[PDB]
């Protein structure tokens, strides 16, 4: 399993809100260890069971939590994901859609800087079927097990979910980076994770249009990926030109199509499927 | 979003930055009055479309008299210009910039993209101006320079000069563009643009730059804080349905296609129509269900998809959400009664109260198909079509 | 350099902050007719010096009639202010600022600083407002919070509820505090200040932080680019002499002593009073030489360090230069013939022309000794004092 | 011998100005390795014999060199500096006086990012007698030889190397690091260098008032430090509160005094004299 795991003790920034009560619920379901969580004005106060502090650091003094999921609205999400790092939290999980681009410019220079992890914005988050899940997703569908997926789209994600564990393989963890177009993980810092547990036995890779981080990925897999790789890429019918939906999903300057990543994939030995149905199928193969 | 020439000329203006004299028009009468405010011709009349290629569709000439200025404004005003970038319709043309015309020298190319591979502004400088610059990518990459802002810094001087001299400007020339190199990196930074392209940056005749063309796109995602810039967006530039289906959280791009997709998820409705694709379909648009699939959303959606009228079947397709599987399925046979869908209609459900779901669907005796699976639901419809 | 209140105060206002309603007056007429455009009184007038401890010195008064504010403004203006900050002489009071009372529920301290130790902006604030912060931080340090600005990112509103948090203000007034946190992080960045100290920042009777005084210093090598910050200078806060050394390139600070002290170089200039204090002297002042010991600049220099009377002689001091050994040794020379110096002057040269430069003096027949090393050159003056 | 050397290629931002030709005239006597220099606008052109460039990338292109002396008026500085970084150069020595504490603020994070060194702003430079002159310094006073000196201030330091010169010791390499209150290189980054400098063997220390880099120092020395260091600080007799002409040189909150620093350089066990006159000597007795 990467990133969490049944120990990691997790804080909600935006605890209050529609979403942060909503998929927190879910999470304590889950038997995730949500220790706390932050929304300024409503310190002192207890949600969810939970005690709610004023500032990231306060929350991080009483909990010990070291990773935090944000669930605050696009125009102060910088400012939540700068204070979360500068209190010493050291993996963020967020899942705000409509972050403007400069501002993920520079939240990911200081990321990087002070070594903290970002996973997002805009995904699904993170799910470590058996032991801890942050984020929004199902986690019925998810069964302990030994593949680990890497995806640039949510909904996308729980077909390979649900295939992977019909065909009994289950997963190690589940790993959504988000579709804006500068993420805070992309699939080199996650792939060089996977290649590194030894839970996971094969890797799910699901991509689309826009953007060169496949590519980018497919030459390191092969160079530094020894674990089988199955890769589905969405967007072979997709205009040029247009935003699909995901702000990062876009062919911009003819560059970034479907069949260029696949294409990309492939020499590095990757199983493309270039239906989504067979990821299933492919992985039994491998 | 994207901005009108004639808005990004008033933005350089706003900013210090070279442009030439012009007028934005909404009748011939005001494009010809705006030739004596100008000056004596000739001039530059030019459609002002989202879209490039307007030189080539006629939609930019140069005239030398006031009764073609009328002519030209009369010839276009309310027409839809067609250009190699817009599509079958073109889009319309409800305003005609006029501006004094350019003494060409030179001609370079200035632009600024944010890049996703280093995740940082980039500006690119070339000495082939008046070329798409994609054709000189692959063409001549060599002719094209490029340096990157740095966010702890902000755009600094070294980086405009630099490139001045890559283009072998020297002189007073370096510092014009130098400070046109700094002015553009500001207006960028400032007000959260996505995209900037000068083509043609013009040495003039008599030895100035002067921004010959401009063509902003903002990011839509800041539009919160950039208000000036929220007021100038052009809806009439856009299909009127992605407006449309905006407002009910949905997720619009048409197509030219027999096969409608409603899909809960950009990534899934994308697998979704590729999948269509592969079993010989053709798809016809792409969307995305933003909000939760209530009967209100679902009943719209339709409306959008089928309001394209070679839509010849409706693929469904939703793997999961805050709307039980059997409660969708109420709202798909609710939507295809009230909304009158007369196409059959395959439905993929799949979560909780799928199986519940799909049985409502198809005692309703309505023609709505329940797939079993997705390779099933894609093959049906395929065949349906 | 430093600002006055009221130019602070002003300042505050451009960039949205709170501050009293207040005049700036020049006569004791426009400081009664202030009454009535500010309202019911009572009143605060405040004598306008760069130093602090005005309160303590009689420079600040509530008064409650037109009557009282002239006759305090007749009683300042124009007299020198003696605060435990400034001298024997005190600063001119050339201005005098009426402003609203305020009603004080509590006074806390919003302050800011270029931390050399971090190599940061550091903004501090605490609970115990009105008091010198530096007794606060040796005596109470934990009861001061600081933040950083971060350079990559400007200030952040995290960083204001944080502090306001800390000083247990909540509600409206957490977000007040923001704002106020924002506004100065951004005067100070934006106009290349050095300090900014609001004590107090006061919590009013009513509800709403208000500050209450305001002490700006800003950076003197940004003024080249601070244009505005440039013309609120007021000379005659500082000694004139030390505006006077400036133009001639020297940096003169004066002292209480007896002995003058002409060097080339800050670091030397230091080691040098320090050598006479070491051996029974006591340095009268600092000088630094700028340019090259030139004849004009040597001479100045001379003017400078002897309009103070207390002086007894003057230890010149040059290890190094842009001019030979010899050289200076003739423009001293000469300084002391026109300049007319009537005290001993001891020189230490080193450099080119050092032993040929001693012996002119040497020679000259003036009154002056030329040191066979900086120790003798130290002990002579001493001696000759 | 730390920093430059017989070796360092060297070329000069500034290089066609006032100080930049004089100084040049005098590296290039000394037998500095000036390879060429920069001044935009004259790139083509040909000063003292070098070649003149117009931005450092084409010099360094040119040329192979990693140093760079920075002669060019405050306003400029920092555009100047981030170029340099920016081409590659690991070296910088900035003479300029005047910059902007807020500039010199934002250089020194960017400095330290990318790895690449400063010496200054506002200092006489670097010299290690023998091979390499850039500064200001007059190399006729040096003498190759065992000493090491930090300074704060530049004619200070011509004190000290007039005696170690007399009293026969002479110099390995001597640096001042400016009198401005952020200045690129602090004491600490020189003793580490100077205790692994095998040619070093003993240390003079001189520092004056304001700051608290002495201080810091004082205590790295105790712990890191076993070459002898013999410390001196001007300032003693300074006013509280004033701009001793060194745009650092100040006891701002009464705090770094004079007193303040000899006292924590005695704890380290640093031989502190009271008299700048007895450098020489005192190093004598170590
Ligand atoms: C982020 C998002 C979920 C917020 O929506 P919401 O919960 O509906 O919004 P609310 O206004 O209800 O809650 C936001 C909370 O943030 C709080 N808040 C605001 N700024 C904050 C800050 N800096 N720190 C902490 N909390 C903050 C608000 O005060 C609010 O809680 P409150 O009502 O108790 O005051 C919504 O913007 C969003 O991004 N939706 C799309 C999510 C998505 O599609 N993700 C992609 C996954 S594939
Ligand atoms: C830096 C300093 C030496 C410049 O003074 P100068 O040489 O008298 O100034 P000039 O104007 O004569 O020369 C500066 C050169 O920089 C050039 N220049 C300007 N910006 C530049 C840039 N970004 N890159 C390169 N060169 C630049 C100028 O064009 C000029 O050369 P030019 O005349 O050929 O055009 C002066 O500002 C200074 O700092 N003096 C104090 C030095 C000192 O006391 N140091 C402390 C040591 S203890």
């Amino acid at each position: 399993s990467i990133l969490i795991d049944k120990n990691t003790k997790v804080i909600c920034q935006g605890f209050t809100g529609s979403q942060g009560t909503f998929h927190s619920e879910q999470a304590i379901a889950y038997g995730t260890k949500m220790v706390g969580g932050v929304t300024p004005g409503k310190g002192g106060t207890t949600h969810l069971g939970l005690p709610v502090f004023n500032t990231v650091r306060e929350a991080v003094a009483a909990t010990g939590a070291t990773a935090s999921v944000i669930y605050v609205p696009a125009p102060f999400c910088k400012d939540s994901i700068l204070e979360a790092i500068d209190a010493g939290i050291k993996l963020i999980i967020t899942i705000t859609e409509g972050i403007p681009t400069l501002d993920m410019l520079t939240v990911k220079v200081k990321l990087d800087e002070a070594g903290v992890r970002m996973i997002g914005p805009n995904c699904p988050g993170v799910i470590t079927p058996g032991e801890c899940k942050i984020g929004i997703q199902p986690g019925h569908i998810h069964k302990p097990g030994k593949v680990g997926i890497v995806s640039r789209s949510g909904t996308l994600t729980y077909e390979a979910v649900k295939q992977t564990t019909d065909y009994g393989f289950g997963q190690s963890t589940c790993v959504g980076i988000g579709g804006d177009p500068i993420p805070g993980s992309n699939f080199i810092d996650i792939l060089e994770m996977f290649e590194k547990d030894p839970q996971t036995e094969a890797i799910v890779m699901i991509g689309e249009i826009g953007g060169s981080a496949e590519e980018e990925a497919a030459a390191y897999i092969k160079e530094h990926v020894t674990k089988p790789v199955v890769g589905y890429i969405a967007g072979v019918t997709a205009p040029k030109g247009k935003r699909m939906g995901h702000a990062g999903a876009i062919i911009a300057g003819g560059k970034g199509t479907a069949d260029e990543k696949f294409a990309a994939l492939e020499a590095a030995g990757v199983k493309t499927v270039r239906s989504l149905a067979d990821i299933g199928e492919a992985l039994k193969t491998v | 979003m994207n901005l009108h020439e004639y808005q990004a000329k008033q933005l350089f203006a706003r900013y210090g930055l070279p442009a030439p004299v012009g007028y934005a028009c909404t009748t011939p009468r005001e494009a010809e009055e705006a030739a004596s405010k100008i000056g004596a011709g000739p001039w530059v009349v030019k459609c002002q479309v989202h879209a490039g290629g307007r030189g080539k569709a006629g939609g930019v000439k140069v005239v030398n008299s006031k009764e073609d200025i009328r002519a030209f404004a009369e010839n276009w005003l309310g027409k839809r210009l067609v250009t190699y970038q817009t599509d079958a319709n073109g889009q319309p043309v409800n305003q005609i910039l006029v501006e004094a015309a350019t003494d060409i020298a030179k001609e370079l190319y200035l632009g600024a993209v944010v890049d996703r591979s280093s995740r940082r502004v980039v500006f690119m400088a070339s000495t082939e101006g008046g070329v798409e610059i994609e054709k000189v990518a692959e063409e001549t990459p060599h002719l094209i320079h490029k340096v990157a802002l740095d966010p702890l810094t902000g755009p600094m001087p070294y980086q405009g000069r630099e490139l001045a001299f890559k283009l072998g400007l020297e002189g007073k020339l370096v510092q014009q563009f130098t400070k046109i190199f700094m002015g553009l990196a500001t207006i960028f930074l400032e007000r959260d643009l996505a995209l900037i392209e000068i083509n043609p940056l013009v040495i003039t005749k008599q030895g100035d730059l002067i921004c010959l063309d401009g063509k902003l796109g903002a990011d839509g995602n800041a539009l919160f804080r950039q208000p000036d810039l929220r007021e100038m967006r052009d809806q009439s530039q856009e299909d009127p349905r992605e407006a449309q289906a905006a407002q009910w959280e949905l997720n619009y791009v048409a197509l030219d296609g027999n096969i409608g997709c409603m899909v809960n998820g950009a990534g899934l409705a994308m697998g979704t129509m590729d999948i269509v694709k592969l079993h010989g379909g053709e798809p016809a648009n792409f969307l995305d269900v933003g909000g939760g699939a209530t009967k209100e959303r679902v009943t719209e959606a339709f409306k959008i998809i089928l309001s394209d009228d070679k839509v010849k079947a409706v693929l469904v397709n939703i793997f999961g959400g805050i709307v039980r599987c059997d409660l969708i399925a109420d709202g798909i046979i609710g939507a295809v009664a009230e909304v009158g869908v007369n196409v059959p209609v395959v439905v993929r459900l799949e979560g909780n109260n799928a199986e519940l779901g799909a049985k409502k669907l198809a005692d309703s005796g309505l023609n709505i198909i329940a797939a079993k699976g997705l390779t099933d639901a894609a093959q049906q419809v395929v065949a349906a079509v």
